[PDB]
DNA sequence: CTGAATTAGACAATGCTCTGTGGCTCTAG
RNA sequence: UAUGCGCAUAACGCCACAGAG
């Protein structure tokens, strides 16, 4: 348990967007989420190379 | 039948403005234009 | 008095003639001067900084070089000019200009055209001359560039702005927005301070340092300070792009000059020969240069180059050289553009901090307005663009890089520049700061706050809106911070902050005030005469021997240029001739000069030396030169050495040289229309001129040329029969706040105890106090309504049942009707469907429409989708609403009460306004009394008085002369009268004191305040009741709500408020595992049965009862892996 | 690993920007989420006003509104002794005093009262008071969510609440055209409240618990005496203590 | 009682001063002029053949002093000075030589009868507003040693420090006026900064002592059967019941 | 109607978890860093998926078939490739 | 605004009194002399003529039409 | 005896039995103890101790011990939506049968 | 060749509730 | 969830200013 193999998701209805007439706002939780995620991509592409 | 007059800032000329074209006064070109007010029954109270 | 003298036409007493003058309403000739020097520090800022302060800034950019494959090329800018405010190109307008009211109603920027001659070189050789379109300014109104200058005040009325119109704003998307003067450090000035946060700055830094705010013509500031180190070393600080750096002083001091080291040591010394610490100091500082292989100028010049080129950003092709060069101009007090006086004002600064640490001066104190000065809004818009000019210039560079990288085909630069389309614009950049405050720089322009920089200059009243160009305004870090000493009122902001013209609260201290007769220093003049004249006098220059001990002699400073040293035997004698010059404008000495002359006390006082201001953004103010019998301008720091007298008593031989030009001249304008404020308590004064801003007044007299979001109108507002002069100097009957009122102060009715107030409901029911306030709501349908096609016009389907005879045939509402709630509040059609929607009016008043106004677009090419509705919403005085005198007495409506059940006087008369005395002992307004006596005279005899403060003495009282009128006229010596009673019949025992007190109707009303939930939205995280009442929400039961009903012992009622009423959801956990998180649904074949996904029994699910908070909180745990186990039994 | 520390903690990661609020500042601080959401919240069925002064009301009581009184609603079951009282707030409907605004039926569905007709209220006031249904639902009657009416029992509260009589049960009386809540004087110095534009928030209790400990323990007659040091705090205050010397 | 048939006002009647108390008080001013150097000569024990130009030389050394201990012996002694002819003016005014007596005089009758106000503010309306006192001292010097624009460097009158010795009936001169604007700003800045002092203190303490109640046995205990006291308040009793007994 | 909870929290204890037992709580893997399509609906093995909660009422659930009123909520995890330190643990990790 | 057609203290017709008092005052009469040439006796009617503001001839030079 | 000399400087007396438990409680572990977050260590309570200050601290302190809250606290009785034990909750009411 | 007290740095806290408006939330490459 | 008539529309934060007690 001092190391992580994979992050949580927590549930989308703790996570909502913030619609305002035809734009969306995501708020901090996924961004933070999201920006874990691209890098995680980015290093699975790498060990493929 | 009883057109939309709108009335110039500038030059307080009357203007007809149908919903297709451009809102601008046919004399001098001024961009703010304000709606008459027509003849219709409102009701107050005098109190 | 004295004739040219901007305060002669000051009247005598307050006449009431104007309002019955047969001339009243025909508009004059020319507008009246004394409220156009309400702004003219915002004006004459801005006119220097957009004529001659631009060309003095691109000046001042350095010619823009770069590498392109082969060969440098240079840019620079040889002119910027400001257009004024026209049309677009490609216009069909009889009229070319653009006028404030337009941008006013149709929402725009009121923009002026930035465009610079931009010439470029290559090889050194300069091959063409480019003028070249930079981005859109916006345009102060009634500047130089605005197209309201020099009109009539006919022809304001003309272009539907105000006759007696001043401008210090700029219209930034439809509002008027005003750059309030922030305080500044003192500029070109060594502020020696103590502060103790700088020992933990490096090893062994002391407390001690002399600051410093060098700017160059308003167009450049860098803050920089010498530190003290305990073996008497002296550190540089200096920042450059918002980080700081530290340099020994023997670097800076050997780098400026190309003098011996000995020559260095007798200028450092140069005042105190004999302290053997500072001699061992100052050779030891000398010394540490010399030990790194720096012997020469340019040796120090070629190491401070080699240290400081990574973060200094030159090409890589200038020498090690002229990178130092670069950043002692950029960095090393900038004021001065030669290097000796660089020399000469660091030696001084240095001077000032060795006596400073030693004990021997004392402390400049910063929170003293003696060591401030304010900063303009010519300064801010002039350093601002000379940052973004910069930056244009680095984006042309960066553009020559991208197509260096992308498009390297070995294109010549043969006029191909068509690149500078590929530039930024500065457009956005430019109207962020005037649009939002906040500050968006690389380098800080000097200033220790990034936002509250621009403000809303709104104009609920008039008394209002002279209250943002009075305003000089502390810090937005300060109000953070939790300290009393930025707050307290010092003397030495006599006469240039009002004392009492503060808010209260958390700006208390903060955001003060300009008296009526101060005034910021925005002229600028060339002062290339005045050192020669200064040594045609006793002033040795800094070159020449001094003819005597520098021990007993004083350093000469001219606008932070150390001129030279006066023998201390002659420097009163050159005082007083400055003074004699400057007071009969003869040597162009300016009339705004400081001359401050700090003896030589031999004790620790402050720094003693001849030191001479004439640059801008200082205060000053009229005083009366009783030795020439002229009116002197004298400055901050000039005042603390005169002793200037406030009565004609006061005036001693000998000793007061000044004299105050009025008794009350230490006093805002707004505070100057306090009647008989002298008579009140202090804090008393202060809440009235916070809420003599609050009154709904009559704000302005365009009310179909003004699209804003609230405007508050009183309907019929009258004179105060009992007003100051200043009332009748400044006009102010253009707007008048109030409404006389039979004010009698009884304890009757049980409603008026604790600050709350009777109204008779008969004048009530006349027109007594009645308003109106008058929305503007502007709907775009290109900005809110993106559904997409962009064919949206306002109209309706001809045959529609939504619209039928309550919208009009254009799908917008007749200008005489009303809207309930719920009514067709506009309707819109799409063009390329054809289906027409309808929007409902959803607010909860009554409102009459009173306008609409149909806008274009910039080029009158616009389509029918923008207008700007504005409605009247009636709000008459209901109970619950706030009124105040003119002292501070603030008060809710508590009662409409009956004229029958009021108590009338022998006279026939009953009050409109009951007043309980209680509110008179803790508060001690006794100017409320007087004010009453005094209406009541003057309504007696048809008159009109004087409430002037400080008018009346202890011989010649205040109440023996309202007696002494109120006795001429029949009534009684103390004010009170024989009233009956409505209720009874009888004569009431006691004597009741009535009179005539001017009320103000605040804004604060009860239909802007009252709210109730019963069940609505919420909040879609936690399932808790939203904040607001436009948004119909929820209030908060907080903490303290919450201890305080578990001290009644109330624990179900806790339970109510804050579980069964906020958020009762109902869990599903395993009754086994103990976890929330562990129970999920089959899916169907019903069933409709829970499985435990831990131990897969679906027997041990049952349902708890938590928050919905609780489930939010134990699924944000299980997102950091933290186990939340319960235990359900 | 920095991005997973600004995900669990967005202060652990100095020197990166793009960073927004971590699960730390969703639960640390002011604004988190135990101060802002747990110890204390927003709730329903509260109003706040401006408060003027009343003497033609009792010490324990308030002055209620038309405009709060005809829409904070309280959920009486009926009962074969109140229904015809509950018959005519039916009746009455959601927009005359005393009314009601809407019937909650015995499966939990929302019958709501119309403002507009009386025949469709008329038809739900007939239909109180009837036994189980076709639905198996037999375990409830119907509960009328009728408008908190004279007596009704309501808990005043003025921010800052510094010590306990600064909440307090007062009964209701309902008072028309106005918009301010009506406060004894006895009560201002309880409450520290002055009438020079001061607010006040009434919470009214929604179960029977809540208003029978509202009754007993939080009434105004029993917060007399200051906790502080047992002496008084309710008390006449300006114009009596000079009339009645 | 107030309506019907007695009235209650507050005239200027009720705040006048008699002619002869009047000759009283201002001669009493005009002896509180020459009380200057004494007090000066009394901190710095000088003897009192010493001249004006080194009471005021050893004045100017105790200012621009780092150790800041004579100064404020100096401010000392001052107000210690004047508050004697403070004492005199009220006594030559207050009780008698007001024009109307108790019960009589209105505001004697509000602020005697507990209705509303103070016996220093009627003082301060109709003696003189005494000594200007900002944080315990008298209000601040210049840096050039003179406490403002109108006064000389360090003068010994009292008016030149803070003694207003005006008054609300009459009116207040521009010095005056602008040290009871120090004072009142001072007081405004103080009321806002008090209060988050005092309310982070009371959260601290509320989130340690709240689980603290009394048990049935008569012991307090928190809320894991920790006993800290074993009767509360070491008697058992009640404090708002305690008062009679 | 029927009052569903009768049960009531005697305790509740703070732990940690095992990775075993999030990867038996967690209902689907989430890959994708897209986490709207073109035409406005959430993705496949995005943040969020529907296998995870519906944000709002317009849309149903996967792994049960709730709509947003009644769906509890369900977790996804992002696979890391290689091992990261549990920042709550990095300070006692260090210690150790 | 516009003169107020009572007095806000007692019902005293007040507003077709406006250009009376302005003629007498073009007349030469002092104000007190023109309130007493109006039977303005009681100073509840007279502070109502005395304190009026006419803001209505400022706020007409703002017509619209012009023509 | 000191809380008593502060507040007796500006008129104000406090009853001596909220001083005596005042002061019992800060003196019941045998020291001295002050009332700020360094003092709700000791605390039986997590839920409490998260509810006052440095939540994520004390959370993280839980979570490492494996700390047990026996949701008695007021502070834990209304995180986890439960009648608070003092006043009205210290007894249950039971119907005969 | 290592436990010792000390000192600098890091960090966490700093009253309560309520009402509005206005700009921006992904512009720069 | 609110409005309107089961149906149609609207479903927010962060800063900064200003204000109330
Ligand atoms: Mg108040
Ligand atoms: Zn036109
Ligand atoms: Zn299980
Ligand atoms: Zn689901
Ligand atoms: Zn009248």
């Amino acid at each position: 348990v001092f190391f992580l193999d994979f992050l949580v998701v927590p549930p989308s209805r703790y996570r909502p967007v913030s619609r305002l007439g035809d734009q969306m706002f995501t708020n901090g939780q996924t961004v933070n989420l999201q920006a874990v995620m691209k890098d995680v991509v980015l290093i699975r592409k790498l060990l493929a190379l | 039948q009883q057109p939309m007059i709108y009335i110039c800032g500038e030059c307080h000329t009357e203007n007809e403005i149908k919903s297709r074209d451009p809102i601008r006064c046919r004399e001098c070109g001024y961009r703010i234009m304000y709606k008459k007010r027509t003849k219709r029954l409102v009701v107050f109270d005098a109190r | 008095m004295d004739p040219g003298s901007r305060w002669r036409n000051l009247p005598s007493g307050p006449s009431l003639k104007h309002l019955t003058d047969p001339s009243y309403g025909i508009p004059r000739e020319q507008q009246k001067a004394a409220l156009q020097e309400l702004t003219r520090a915002h004006v004459e800022s801005f006119n220097y900084a957009v004529h001659e302060g631009l060309g003095l800034a691109v000046q001042a950019i350095p010619p823009f070089e770069f590498a392109f494959k082969d060969e440098r090329i240079s840019f620079t800018i040889l002119d910027a000019v400001i257009s004024p405010p026209t049309v677009p190109k490609g216009t069909i307008c009889k009229e070319a200009n653009v006028y404030p009211a337009e941008c006013r109603g149709r929402r725009s920027t009121y923009r002026g055209k930035l465009t610079a001659d931009i010439n470029w070189a290559v090889n050194g050789i300069s091959k063409g001359i480019i003028k070249q379109f930079l981005g859109y300014v916006p345009i102060m109104v009634k500047s130089k560039l605005c197209n309201l200058r020099n009109l009539p005040p006919q022809a304001l009325i003309e272009h539907h702005e105000e006759a007696e119109e001043m401008g210090g704003y700029f219209i930034i998307n439809g509002i008027e927005k005003v750059i309030r003067m922030l305080i500044m450090p003192r500029r070109n000035f060594p502020i020696a301070m103590i502060r103790p946060k700088w020992k933990t700055r490096g090893p062994g830094y002391t407390q001690y340092g002399v600051s410093m705010h060098c700017v160059r013509e308003e167009h450049s500031a860098v803050n920089m300070n010498l530190h003290y180190l305990e073996n008497g070393t002296v550190m540089l600080n200096f920042i450059y792009r918002k980080e700081l750096f530290f340099l020994p002083l023997g670097f800076a001091l050997k780098a400026l000059v190309s003098f011996s080291d000995y020559q260095i040591f007798q200028e450092l010394i140069k005042g105190k020969e004999d302290d053997s610490f500072l001699r061992n100091s100052v050779s030891q500082m000398l010394r540490i240069v010399m030990e790194e292989g720096c012997s020469t100028q340019k040796q120090v010049l070629n190491y401070l180059g080699e240290c400081f080129r990574v973060k200094l950003n030159v090409p890589d092709w200038y020498p090690n050289e002229q990178a130092a060069e670069f950043l002692f101009n950029q960095c090393i007090c900038i004021h001065l553009k030669s290097n000796t006086e660089k020399f000469y004002m660091l030696c001084l600064m240095t001077r000032k901090l060795f006596a400073l640490a030693k004990g021997e001066c004392m402390e400049d104190n910063p929170d003293s307005l003696v060591n401030q000065e304010v900063l303009t809004p010519g300064q801010l818009f002039l350093m601002f663009l000379k940052e973004k000019l910069e930056g244009w210039l680095v984006s042309i560079k960066i553009a020559f890089d991208k197509k260096a990288q992308k498009t390297s085909v070995s294109m010549n630069t043969d006029n191909l520049m068509r690149i500078f389309t590929m530039g930024i614009d500065l457009t956005k950049p430019f109207e962020y700061l005037f649009a939002t405050g906040n500050l968006r720089s690389k380098t800080g322009l000097g200033l220790l706050q990034d936002s509250g920089l621009c403000v809303v200059a709104d104009k609920l009243n008039f008394i209002r809106y002279l209250s943002h160009f009075r305003c000089v305004h502390r810090g937005a870090d300060f109000a953070k911070m939790r300290t009393t000493t930025v707050r307290r009122l010092l003397p030495e902001s006599w006469g240039f902050l009002c004392p009492v013209h503060t808010p209260d609260g958390e700006p208390c201290g903060l955001m003060n005030h300009l008296t009526a007769v101060c005034e910021v220093v925005t002229q600028f003049v060339y002062t290339a005469s005045i050192p020669a004249l200064l040594c045609n006098l006793g002033v040795t220059p800094i070159d020449g021997a001094p003819h005597r001990s520098y021990s007993e002699c004083y350093p000469v400073l001219l606008d932070g240029v150390m001129v030279g040293w006066v023998d201390k035997d002659l420097a009163p004698g050159i005082a007083d001739s400055l003074r004699h010059f400057k007071v009969l404008r003869e040597k162009r000495i300016p009339p705004w000069m400081e001359v401050v002359l700090i003896p030589m006390t031999g004790k620790p006082s402050l720094y003693p030396g001849l030191f001479l201001f004439t640059t801008p953004c200082r205060l000053v103010r009229p005083v009366q030169n009783l030795a020439l019998g002229k009116e002197e301008l004298i400055g901050t720091m000039e005042q603390i050495f005169m002793n200037v007298a406030i009565f004609e008593d006061e005036v001693f031989a000998g000793v007061t040289t000044h004299q105050e030009l009025f008794p009350h001249s230490l006093l805002s304008v707004i505070a100057n229309f306090i009647p008989f404020s002298d008579h009140n308590q202090s804090p008393r004064n202060m809440y009235q001129c916070q809420m003599g801003k609050q009154t709904m007044g009559f704000p302005l007299l365009t009310y179909q040329d003004r699209s804003d979001n609230k405007l508050y109108r009183l309907q019929t507002p009258q004179s105060p029969l009992v007003r100051p002069s200043m009332y009748d100097y400044y006009d102010m009957d253009n707007y008048p706040i109030g409404t006389n009122a039979i004010v009698a102060v009884i304890s009757y009715t049980g409603y008026d105890m604790e600050d709350a107030m009777i109204v008779n409901k008969a004048s009530w029911e006349r027109g007594f106090a009645h308003g109106s306030v008058y929305k503007s709501e502007f709907i775009d349908l290109s900005e809110k309504i993106k559904q997409g096609d962009s064919s949206l016009v306002f109209g309706i389907k001809p045959g529609d049942p939504r619209v039928l005879q309550k919208l009009d045939d254009d799908g917008l509402p007749f200008i005489g009707a009303k809207l309930q709630y719920g009514d067709p509040y506009y309707s819109y059609l799409n063009l390329n469907t054809g289906e027409s929607f309808v929007m409902y009016y959803k607010s909860k008043e009554n409102c009459v429409v009173d306008n609409i106004k149909v806008c274009s677009n910039d080029t009158g090419s616009g389509k029918f989708k923008c207008v700007c509705i504005t409605m009247r919403v009636p709000r008459n005085p209901t109970i619950g609403d706030k009124f105040a005198s003119r002292h501070g007495q603030k008060g809710i409506l508590s009662r409409l009460w009956p004229a029958e059940d009021m108590p009338f006087t022998e006279s026939g008369m009953v009050p409109d306004i009951l007043f309980n005395p209680h509110g008179f002992p803790s508060r001690m307004t006794i100017g409320m009394l007087i004010e009453s006596m005094a209406g009541k005279s003057a309504a007696l005899h048809g008159l009109c008085h004087d409430a002037t403060p400080f008018i009346f003495s202890e011989e010649n009282s205040a109440l023996e002369y309202f007696g002494e009128m109120l006795k001429a006229a029949g009534y009684n010596f103390y004010g009170t009268e024989r009233l009956y009673s409505g209720i009874s019949g009888l004569e009431l025992e006691a004597d009741i004191f009535i009179g005539v007190v001017y009320y103000q109707r605040l804004r604060h009303m009860v239909s802007d305040k009252f709210q109730v939930r019963t069940t609505g939205a919420r909040d879609r995280v936690t399932n808790q009741p939203i904040g607001g009442r436009n948004v119909q929400g929820g209030i908060r039961f907080g903490e303290m709500e919450r201890d305080a009903l578990l001290a009644h012992g109330t624990s179900f009622l806790l339970h109510d408020r804050l579980f069964n009423c906020s958020d009762r959801s109902v869990a599903h956990v395993c009754v086994k595992c103990g976890s929330l998180l562990s129970p999920l649904l089959e899916k169907p074949p019903r069933n409709r049965k829970y499985n435990c996904t831990l131990c897969s029994r679906s027997d041990t699910i049952d349902t708890v009862s938590v928050p919905y908070v609780f489930r939010y909180f134990v699924a944000e745990l299980a997102a950091m892996n933290i186990k939340v186990k319960l235990d359900v039994v | 690993q920095s991005h997973v520390n600004i995900v669990f903690d967005s202060e652990m990661d100095k020197l990166m920007m793009d960073k927004y609020p971590g699960i730390r500042q969703i639960l640390e601080k002011k604004e988190g989420l135990f101060r802002k959401h747990m110890m204390g919240k927003r709730v329903d069925y509260a109003a706040r006003s401006v408060i003027c002064p009343d003497m033609y009301i009792n010490t324990n009581e308030i002055g209620i509104p038309m405009v709060f009184a005809t829409k904070l609603t309280y959920p009486q079951p009926v009962t074969p002794w109140n229904v015809q009282e509950l018959r005519q707030a039916v009746i009455n409907g959601p927009n005359v005093h005393p009314g009601a605004s809407m019937v909650i039926n015995e499966d939990g569905s929302r019958t709501a009262l119309s403002a507009v007709d009386m025949t469709q209220r008329e038809a739900v006031a007939k239909q109180l008071l009837t036994p189980a249904t076709g639905a198996p639902k037999p375990q409830g009657t119907k509960i009328v969510c009728r408008h908190v009416k004279n007596g009704d029992i309501l808990l005043l509260n003025r921010q800052p609440t510094l010590h306990r009589p600064s909440i307090q049960a007062h009964r209701a009386r309902i008072l028309p055209e106005e918009k301010v809540l009506r406060l004894h004087y006895a009560n201002c110095k309880a409450y520290n409240a002055d009438f020079d534009g001061d607010e006040m928030n009434a919470h009214f209790p929604q179960s029977e618990l809540g208003r029978a400990e509202a009754y007993v323990l939080a009434c105004t007659d029993q917060q007399y005496l200051v906790p502080k040091d047992g002496q008084p705090l309710a008390g006449l205050i300006q114009d009596h203590m000079v009339s009645g010397a | 009682y107030l309506q019907l048939y007695r009235g209650f006002t507050l005239g200027v009647e009720d705040i006048l001063v008699k002619p002869k108390a009047d000759v009283k008080r201002q001669r009493i001013i005009e002896e509180s002029t020459h009380c200057g150097p004494q007090a000066v000569r009394a901190a710095l024990n000088l003897p009192e053949a010493a001249s004006y130009d080194e009471v005021r030389g050893k004045w100017q050394d105790a200012h621009l002093g780092k150790d800041q201990r004579d100064f404020n012996m100096i401010d000392l002694k001052f107000k210690e000075e004047v508050n004697h002819y403070s004492n005199e003016i009220n006594k030559a005014c207050m009780p008698f030589g007001l024009h109307r007596q108790f019960p009589e005089n209105s505001l004697q009758m509000m602020v005697q009868s507990g209705a509303k106000g103070s016996t220093v503010n009627t003082m301060q309306i109709s003696c003189l507003l005494g000594q200007i006192e900002l944080e315990g001292r008298r209000p601040p010097l210049m840096a050039s040693g003179k406490s403002l624009p109108c006064f000389e460097p360090y003068e010994f009158t009292p008016r030149a420090g803070g003694f207003v010795t005006g008054r609300f009936l009459t009116g207040i001169k521009p010095p005056e006026f602008f040290f009871h604007c120090m004072a009142g700003r001072e007081g405004l800045v103080d009321t806002a900064v008090k209060t988050s002092r005092s309310g982070y203190l009371q959260r601290c303490i509320i989130k340690h002592l709240e689980g603290l109640v009394v048990q049935y046995d008569l012991t307090v205990r928190d809320s894991d059967g920790s006993v800290v006291q074993f009767l509360y308040g070491e008697d058992g009793l009640d404090i708002p019941k305690t008062q009679f007994l | 109607s029927k009052n569903m909870p009768w049960r009531r929290l005697q305790g509740i204890s703070f732990g940690m978890y095992s990775a075993e037992e999030l990867k038996k709580l967690s209902v689907k893997s989430i890959t994708n860093p897209r986490y709207l399509d073109s035409l406005g609906n959430p993705s496949a093995n995005g943040l969020y998926d529907l296998a995870l909660g519906p944000a709002d009422s317009k849309e149903v659930c996967s792994t049960c078939v709730q709509d947003f009123s009644n769906c509890s909520g369900h977790l996804g995890h992002i696979e890391l490739p290689l091992t990261v330190y549990n920042p709550l643990l990095f300070d006692k990790l260090y210690l150790l | 605004m516009i003169i107020p057609v009572r007095c806000f203290t007692c019902g005293k017709i007040v507003g077709n009194k406006w250009e009376a008092y302005l003629g007498l005052l073009q007349a030469e009469y002092t104000e007190g002399d023109a309130l007493d040439a109006l039977g303005l006796k009681r100073y509840c009617c007279r502070r109502m003529l005395l304190a009026h503001v006419d803001l209505i001839e400022k706020l007409l030079n703002y017509a619209p039409l012009e023509k | 005896k000191e809380i008593k000399d502060v507040f007796a400087v500006y008129g104000i007396a406090v009853d001596p039995r909220h001083l005596s438990l005042v002061a019992d409680y800060m003196c019941f572990e045998g020291v001295y103890k002050p009332l700020n977050r360094f003092g709700i260590r000791s605390n039986s309570s997590p839920l409490q101790q998260m509810t006052f200050e440095t939540s994520f601290q004390f959370l993280k302190q839980a979570t490492m011990l494996g700390s047990h809250d026996e949701l008695r606290s007021p502070s834990a009785c209304l995180v986890v939506g439960k009648v608070v034990r003092g006043g009205t909750g210290l007894f249950e009411l039971k119907q005969p049968l």
